[PDB]
């Protein structure tokens, strides 16, 4: 028998022990009614400001989708279901505009061709900035295949081959990748192919005193920074072709000096931004220098876009704007309603607290100390 | 648990050709001695873990989307960026569970490497008279050091003193004569007293290794059947004198179980029979379940409801996209160039809203659970500095259960009580000596209405003064070489005063005789200490006898030495040797130990018996007695019974020489007799003690853990009903339940027994006895004689303690009380209306069955706090296993969830941590299911425009950076760093925990309300930007072109992110510097990351979202009203439901901010015996 032989404490911190500095709030009528009243007053004031600002914006919308049919060759008025004037100075100044059609038998496009002349009067001014946009109702440009139909290499001016245009990722132009002859379209996809085609004027031809017409400009209608992605074409002038709906703008193809430089073509960049909802209002003419005085003006629109074939609509939308965009009283209404709801809720809480209130903190109001 | 499948263990005999099929390896194989408590086996960890993870239906949905977006080509982009999130989530869960199993494996390796001595020198032939004195022994055969894992069947094992036995062994030899080993079964059963185990008769000849190397034998044993009081074996050998096979029975008493600790014995040499899983514990252990939480199942149901909503959305999308394609004239057949069409539309809308239940749900819940477990581990008030053990969680997924725990099934060995026995009071000559301020009396005085803290400290100071006075008087009276004040459990000062002679001569003489008798009638041995030679310690078979002998040696009546016939006693300094003529040992059926000594004076005989109160009161003389000391002693004992003091009684009697001669004559007639000489000694023992004179009684308190009588009070105030699944016996359990304030003085003790005293009225088979007892107890006090009409109505009560009774069940009465279905329902309906249900003599399987009965039927959350290898089954099968840690229990801490230091931590692991975690998860789950509805619903609401064609309103990088960066961290912080009330007010008002009992925070109506709020919120978040664009669509402050669907997407995402973050902040109970900081940081993350992504190269369609959107006043004008209109309904409903109909927590917080709980410290803990009066 020789088998006779032979600092973990948790670090006491303020975070490890979950004893961090904190404030435990309670919703007492001493700290609820002031909050409700403050929020109500602030929101009613902001909404009053917004509504006062919105009640001054003047706008002119004129739909001409049926000028090729319902209009004549003389100065005739427009039906009441095609124009809306909103002028805060004169809230009852209907003075319907007058439109006329001058058919051009040169084009063989019977669907939509000619030129619509619209004379509209404005009894007020538009300070230092006038925007003329085109409204396209009932046009669906927000579909699954339509929106993902383009190529960001051809947009960036790269000489994208057929594979980089057809075998790309989930964003590529699948239907209109290549034509029959074997030359990949330069503007590919259903967005560039289906571009708005009505040609708007470069000035508002005056009527009263023709010595001074109001001018517009197609330069500066899109974000300047947008010119950092739309680069100039780098194609060999022999491997591209206009989209199938652009065959009337380039009837002979893409020769040396006809390839459009999309960088300085701000309307094309405006159209490659597919509108989210149904209506599509895109800026096309801007005036930044001169104020637009009162009187009558005339627009010469070149109708090249077929809209009535799907019961859609289109028209002009002229406005000065505001800090909250065009005339849209939804923001002011919502602010007013939020403020009034907060005030009414504060009053209801005051009534319930002064008529059917409880004790501050009782030892007999708990669940166990009562039964 | 089957008793079949017997085995045969040889030693020094090769197996015959019947067991070995010519390969030298027997057909039978025995499992290795390695204990395996890991949740997942290291060979099948990955498949089991993946199946457990894919149990959740959202994982199956993600896998379906994966396999149907991968095979169906040309529907989505490359799927290489869709499988990575799911694979990453699965691998994260896999690494987490692997870390948990690695912790358990570290514990198992620390347990398995314990030292043991194995016989080395002779090879084993199993796996790869008695002594033949003729053959020479083997000089290389010794007991070499080895571990537990290498203890195979047939290896001779020697267990040293205080050494834990490796496996079941057949006792062969012991240092003591007759081989009477003593084992501490405190882990396999509740017995605090050392159990005696006898070795084999023929195997006593051997004493060392040189004798056993010449031994050859074999033991035929039954299969392991997982029973602690039953075993059948046959030892067989061949005689060295003549040629014949000798057989010998082997009962349970010759078996050394695994968890048994060989105590008060030098060394026991035996042979192993069962190993590893075959041991009597690893069969009553269990299968270490996965321990899923409770909120996970309702989470799966909520995921199914989200699937239903997703299917409804996809159906109404595929209908309209497919009805619109049959309308003319549309703008698609000009410019854009029904079964399969509707099908592809449906399965495009499916991939559209593929995130109604995002991939970050089962990775946010896991992060939250792990963070809450880590915050439990690093709590300083859950650290027991006595052994350096913080509350280490071992199941990280079980963290919200502790807030729903309703039943607590305690233990009584190392859970409710410590392992010390302190002599407190005594009764000599009808006079009660002793002082003590028991915590039971403290709770009683609190229930009376008097002050306890100041009065308690005052009384403790008086006890300390009396103690120092007693020490001074005992040191000034005489000098004793064995005296020591640190072992002086007695504190009274009148005892020494009346022992020196301040109350007459007869009283002094009687006190001296009583103190001498306390040091006479005992089987206590004396051993000199290892370090201090003069400090001779007392090694006794039971702790109460040790306490008696200690308090005797303290008062100047030391007992030393064990001579041939006699023992030395130092009375106050003078040494005298007595003569123990006979010693009738304390039998489990006698409950009294007697000593017959020869006192000179011809001399006389003295019979001194020490036993129970009633047992000795029966063997008394009501005729020749004081007739005044009996009533006083009975009153004192009835008084001590209401204080948890397990009292005894001492009775002496004088005898002449003729009576003792007649007694030794009938003894020699009975002692050396045959044909059941046991009954003869019983009757002679009964007739010698038919008359006795009581000379005093004792009282030994079994000390509880610190702050147990107050932790029990806190838990019972919170509503957590507790049962006591006790071990050893009934009276110990009763006095302990009296010590901690569980059993009151007016509560009737319904005893449910089989063969008791109230069973003769229903004398029949035990089944009918138990049935009649339960039925009569369910009829008169509370009449509910029935099964399905009262249980079905009581299940929908969530548990409210009431009834003012207690119930005590035995082991057999329990085994019969849960064997039948109707009996199960009747017994459970009985205990549900009781206040203090106890148990007695309950085996591990039976307590596990009790836990399963309370869990399955009457669905509730049970807790299984307990220490001991017998408590493993109920710990595993209780969904919360809280194993008490220490240097004693090293098997019920492994196979458990949490391992706290002592019981007093439960009332913090469950009352403040559990409630916190439960409320945090019950607020996180609806917030998480609501923050995704508000987003994908916007993708759907963009469908009633665009005619559900399947166009994303948000960029391809907002669908993957909304459930990942913008809104995940605030929700994680709301679920990790939220607190209803501080721990001081949490443990000051535990009634708030009742909210976690009724399941009043996480119900499906709350989730439906949150989903409806998400629907409304998403409606507003989408239709405010649209209504801004709805008139003329030119809202940019300079024209210049807005209205790309990505810009409206940024509008909607801004409103939704701000609304969701402020919603998370609104429903948070406390606002600190971390959650607010990270909410502001998430808002800034959204804004700045839009700014970084737009103003960048690879942002083709966007490229200027931040500069073109955030710079307009209309964006903010829309954002503010969006946030206000998304937050106003819920905030108003909160402000009304917290003013008009405030719940409990609101009132608690109002009175907390008023200044009610502003006196107590930060780390307050009412379950602390060292807290000052604050
Ligand atoms: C402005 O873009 C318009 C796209 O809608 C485009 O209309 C398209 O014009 C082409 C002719 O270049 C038509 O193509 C079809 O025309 C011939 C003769 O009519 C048919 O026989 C062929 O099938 C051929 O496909 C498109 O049908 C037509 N698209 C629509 C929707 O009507 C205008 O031509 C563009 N404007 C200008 C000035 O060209
Ligand atoms: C390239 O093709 C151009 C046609 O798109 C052509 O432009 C003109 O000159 O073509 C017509 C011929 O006179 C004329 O009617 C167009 O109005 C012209 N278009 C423009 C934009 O000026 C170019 O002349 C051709 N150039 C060469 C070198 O062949
Ligand atoms: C401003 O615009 C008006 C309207 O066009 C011009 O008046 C006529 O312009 C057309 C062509 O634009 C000429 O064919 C007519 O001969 C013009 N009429 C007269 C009476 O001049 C006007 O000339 C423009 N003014 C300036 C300065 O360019
Ligand atoms: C507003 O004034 C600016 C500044 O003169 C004009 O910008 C220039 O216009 C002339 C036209 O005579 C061009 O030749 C220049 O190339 C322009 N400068 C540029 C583009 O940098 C602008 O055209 C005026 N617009 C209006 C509507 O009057
Ligand atoms: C809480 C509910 C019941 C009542 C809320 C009050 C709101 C809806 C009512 C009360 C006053 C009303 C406003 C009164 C005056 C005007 C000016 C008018 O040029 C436009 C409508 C407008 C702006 C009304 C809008 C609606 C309005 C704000
Ligand atoms: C496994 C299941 C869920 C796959 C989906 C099956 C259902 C929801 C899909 C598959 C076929 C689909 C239908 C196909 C045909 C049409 C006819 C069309 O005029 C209306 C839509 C309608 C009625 C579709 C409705 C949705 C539809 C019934
Ligand atoms: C205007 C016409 C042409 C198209 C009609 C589309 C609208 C009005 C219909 C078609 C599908 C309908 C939706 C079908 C499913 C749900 C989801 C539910 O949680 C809220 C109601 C809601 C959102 C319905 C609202 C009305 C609804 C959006
Ligand atoms: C070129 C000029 C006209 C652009 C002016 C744009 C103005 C109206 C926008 C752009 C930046 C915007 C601010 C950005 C930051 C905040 C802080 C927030 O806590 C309150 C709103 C507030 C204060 C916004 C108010 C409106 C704001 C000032
Ligand atoms: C225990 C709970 C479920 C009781 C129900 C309390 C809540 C849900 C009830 C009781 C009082 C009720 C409110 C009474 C008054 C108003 C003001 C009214 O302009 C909007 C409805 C509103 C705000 C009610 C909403 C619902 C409401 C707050
Ligand atoms: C033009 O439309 C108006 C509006 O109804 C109608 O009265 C008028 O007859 C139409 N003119 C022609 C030529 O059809
Ligand atoms: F050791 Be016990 F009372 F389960």
């Amino acid at each position: 028998e020789e088998d006779e032989v032979k600092n973990r404490r948790p670090k006491e911190d303020a975070f490890t022990q979950q004893r961090l500095a904190a404030i435990n709030p309670v919703l007492t009528p001493r700290t609820v009614l002031p909050l409700y009243l403050l929020i109500a007053v602030v929101f009613v004031i902001v909404g009053g400001c917004i509504l006062a600002q919105n009640s001054k914006v003047d706008e002119v919308t004129i739909y001409y989708q049926d000028c090729m049919t319902n209009a004549t060759s003389s100065w005739s008025d427009i039906p009441s279901e095609h124009w809306q004037f909103v002028f805060h100075k004169y809230k009852t100044y209907n003075t319907a505009p007058q439109w006329r059609f001058v058919d051009d038998e040169s084009d063989d496009f019977t669907k939509q061709r000619g030129t619509c002349q619209i004379r509209f009067t404005t009894p007020s001014d538009m300070k230092n900035n006038v925007y003329l946009n085109y409204v396209l109702e009932k046009f669906a440009a927000n579909h699954r295949r339509y929106v993902l139909s383009f190529s960001e290499d051809q947009i960036r001016g790269e000489d994208a081959s057929y594979e980089t245009v057809h075998d790309a990722t989930g964003i590529n132009c699948k239907p209109l990748s290549k034509n029959a002859d074997g030359k990949i379209y330069y503007p590919c996809g259903l967005i560039a192919n289906s571009m708005f085609n009505d040609t708007f004027p470069l000035q508002l031809t005056n009527v009263g005193d023709t010595s001074n017409n109001y001018s517009l400009t197609n330069k500066g209608i899109n974000w300047e920074s947008d010119k950092k992605r739309y680069k100039k074409t780098k194609y060999n002038y022999t491997q591209i072709a206009p989209p199938p709906y652009w065959e009337k703008m380039y009837p002979d193809g893409y020769n040396e000096t006809n390839i459009p430089d999309i960088q300085d073509w701000e309307e094309f960049q405006n159209w490659m931004r597919p509108g989210a909802f149904d209506k599509i209002t895109k800026l096309i003419r801007i005036n930044k220098n001169d104020t637009l005085p009162a009187g009558e003006y005339q627009l010469d629109i070149g109708l090249h876009w077929p809209v009535l074939e799907f019961n859609g609509k289109k028209g002009i939308y002229l406005t000065h704007g505001s800090h909250l965009g065009g005339r849209n009283p939804f923001l002011g209404i919502v602010y007013l309603i939020g403020g009034c709801i907060c005030a009414a809720m504060a009053l209801i809480l005051l009534t319930f607290w002064l008529f059917g209130g409880r004790k501050i903190a009782d030892a007999s109001s708990l669940s166990w100390n009562m039964k | 648990n089957r008793s079949d499948e017997l085995r045969t263990v040889y030693y020094n005999l090769p197996l015959p050709e019947d067991m070995l099929d010519e390969d030298g390896l027997p057909l039978a194989v025995y499992p290795r001695n390695k204990i395996r408590t890991t949740k997942y086996t290291p060979l099948t960890f990955f498949p089991k873990n993946i199946l457990f993870q894919f149990h959740n239906f959202a994982n199956i949905y993600f896998l379906i989307l994966l396999i149907l977006g991968a095979f169906q080509i040309f529907g989505v982009t490359n799927p290489g960026f869709a499988s990575v999130p799911l694979i990453v989530i699965v691998i994260i869960t896999a690494i987490k569970d692997g870390i948990e199993d690695s912790r358990r494996t570290v514990l198992d390796l620390e347990v398995n490497n314990t030292r043991t001595h194995i016989l080395s020198g002779v090879k084993n032939e199993n796996v790869a008279n008695l002594v033949d004195r003729t053959l020479q022994p083997n000089p290389e055969c010794r007991f070499a050091k080895d571990y537990w894992k290498n203890v195979k069947v047939g290896d001779i094992v020697r267990v040293h003193n205080n050494d834990e036995i490796p496996a079941d062994m057949i006792l062969l030899s012991t240092s003591d004569v007759d081989g009477a080993c003593y084992v501490e079964t405190k882990n396999l059963d509740g017995e605090t007293n050392l159990k005696v185990r006898q070795s084999l008769k023929c195997s006593k000849i051997i004493k060392s290794s040189r004798d056993i190397t010449r031994t050859k034998f074999w033991v035929e044993s039954e299969g392991p059947h997982a029973n602690l009081y039953s075993y059948q074996g046959n030892f067989k050998w061949q005689d060295t004198q003549n040629g014949n096979i000798r057989n010998e029975p082997v009962n349970i008493n010759n078996l050394l179980l695994r968890g048994c600790t060989l105590r008060n014995t030098k060394w026991a040499m035996g042979m192993v029979i069962f190993t590893g899983d075959d041991t009597k514990i690893m069969i009553n252990a269990g299968v270490t379940p996965t321990k899923k939480s409770r909120i996970s199942r309702e989470l799966n149901f909520s995921v199914i409801l989200n699937f239903v909503l997703l299917f409804i959305l996809c159906f109404t999308a595929g209908i309209v996209n497919g009805v619109y394609y049959k309308q003319k004239p549309r703008s698609r057949d000009y410019f854009e160039f029904a079964s399969t069409n509707g099908f592809v539309s449906f399965w495009v809308a499916v991939i559209l809203y593929q995130s109604l239940v995002p991939i970050s749900l089962y990775i946010s819940v896991e992060i939250i659970k792990t963070a809450q477990a880590i915050f439990i581990y690093t709590d300083v008030l859950l650290y027991n500095a006595k052994l350096d053990y913080p509350c280490t969680p071992k199941s990280w997924n079980i963290s919200d259960d502790l807030g729903q725990i309703e039943y607590i099934f305690s233990d009584k060995t190392g859970t409710l009580t410590q392992n010390v026995m302190e002599f407190k009071k005594c009764t000599i000559n009808g006079v009660s000596y002793g002082r003590a301020y028991t915590e039971a009396l403290a709770g009683l005085r609190k229930r009376q209405g008097v002050d306890v803290e100041s009065e308690g400290r005052r009384e403790k100071e008086e006890i300390a003064k009396d103690r120092e006075t007693m020490i001074d008087e005992l040191r000034s009276m005489s000098d004793n070489t064995q005296f020591c004040p640190e072992d002086l459990t007695f504190v009274s000062k009148e005892i020494v005063e009346d022992l020196k002679g301040s109350s007459g001569d007869h009283q002094q003489k009687c006190c001296e005789h009583f103190l001498l008798a306390l040091a006479l009638c005992h089987s206590v041995l004396v051993e000199p200490n290892k370090d201090d030679p003069k400090k001779l310690d007392i090694k006794a078979q039971s702790p109460d006898e040790s306490a008696l002998v200690s308090t005797a040696r303290q008062l100047g009546y030391s007992f030393v030495g064990s001579s041939k016939s006699g023992l030395i006693v130092e009375i106050q300094g003078v040494q005298k040797e007595f003569q123990v003529l006979n010693v009738l040992e304390f039998n489990s059926s006698r409950k009294r130990m007697s000593c017959i000594i020869k006192i000179p004076g011809e001399p006389k005989a003295l019979l001194i018996c020490k036993g129970a109160d009633s047992v000795i009161y029966s063997r008394l003389d009501r005729t020749q007695n004081d007739a005044t000391l009996l009533e006083k002693t009975a009153l004192h004992l009835e008084e001590y019974a209401t204080e948890g003091l397990r009292t005894l009684c001492l009775a002496q009697r004088e005898l002449t020489w003729s009576e003792y001669e007649r007694w030794v004559k009938t003894y020699d007639v009975a002692a050396a007799s045959v044909t059941n000489r046991e009954e003869e000694l019983d009757k002679v023992t009964d007739v010698i003690e038919r008359e006795l004179i009581l000379l005093g009684g004792t009282a030994i308190e079994d000390r509880l853990q610190d702050g147990v009588p107050d932790s029990i009070a806190l838990l019972a105030e919170a509503g957590i009903k507790l049962w006591v699944l006790t071990g050893d016996k009934v009276e110990t359990a009763i006095n302990i339940g009296f010590s901690c304030n569980v059993l009151n003085n007016d509560m009737e003790l319904l005893v449910v027994k089989a063969s008791g005293e109230d069973v003769e009225e229903f004398g029949s088979d035990p089944i009918q006895v138990v049935n009649n007892l339960v039925t009569k107890y369910l009829r008169e006090k509370f009449g509910m004689s029935g099964s399905e009409e009262e249980l079905k109505e009581a299940k929908r009560e969530h548990g409210l303690p009431q009834g003012n009774f207690a119930v005590i069940i035995d082991g057999d009465a329990l085994k019969v009380a849960l064997n039948g279905e109707e009996m199960r329902r009747k017994f459970l309906l009985l205990c549900k209306n009781c206040k203090a249900v106890l148990c007695c003599r309950v085996s591990p399987a039976q307590k596990a069955a009790v836990v399963k009965l309370v869990k399955k039927t009457l669905d509730v959350m049970t807790l299984a706090i307990g220490d001991g290898s017998n408590d493993v089954a109920m710990i595993q099968s209780a969904d919360v296993g809280v194993g008490i840690a220490g240097e004693e229990g090293r098997q019920a801490v492994m196979c458990s969830d949490y391992a706290i230091g002592q019981f007093r931590y439960v009332t913090r692991l469950v009352l403040v941590h559990g409630k916190w975690c439960y409320k945090r998860l019950a607020e996180m789950i609806p917030q998480f299911f609501y923050k995704n509805v508000i987003f994908t619903l916007s993708l759907f609401w963009y469908g009633i425009y665009n005619n559900f064609d399947g166009s994303y309103l948000f960029e391809y990088t907002y669908l993957t950076f909304y459930n990942l960066a913008f809104t995940s961290v605030p929700v994680i912080l709301l679920a990790v760093l939220d607190q209803d009330v501080s721990d001081t007010v949490s443990m000051l008002v535990p009634q708030l925990y009742r909210v976690g009992i009724l399941r009043k925070e996480w119900n499906q109506t709350k989730f439906l309300w949150y989903m409806l709020d998400g629907v409304y919120q998403s409606v507003i978040c989408f239709f405010f930007p649209y209504l801004a664009y709805h008139k003329n669509m030119v809202v940019t402050e300079n024209g210049l072109g807005l209205d790309h669907r990505y810009f409206v997407g940024v509008f909607v995402t801004a409103i939704a992110v701000t609304s969701c973050n402020f919603y998370v902040f609104m429903e948070q109970y406390r606002w600190d510097w971390f959650c607010g900081l990270f909410i502001c940081l998430s808002l800034a993350v959204f804004y700045g990351w839009t700014g970084i992504w737009t103003s960048s190269s690879s942002s083709n369609e966007f490229y200027k979202g931040a500069a073109r959107v955030f710079a307009q006043p209309a964006y903010w004008a829309v954002l503010f009203v969006g946030v206000l209109f998304c937050l106003l309904p819920r905030f108003t409903i909160d402000c009304i439901r917290k003013i008009f109909y405030p719940k409990d927590i609101e009132i608690v917080r109002e009175m907390w901010l008023r200044g009610d709980f502003d006196l107590y410290p930060q780390g307050y803990d009412p379950t602390d015996p060292s807290r000052p009066r604050i």
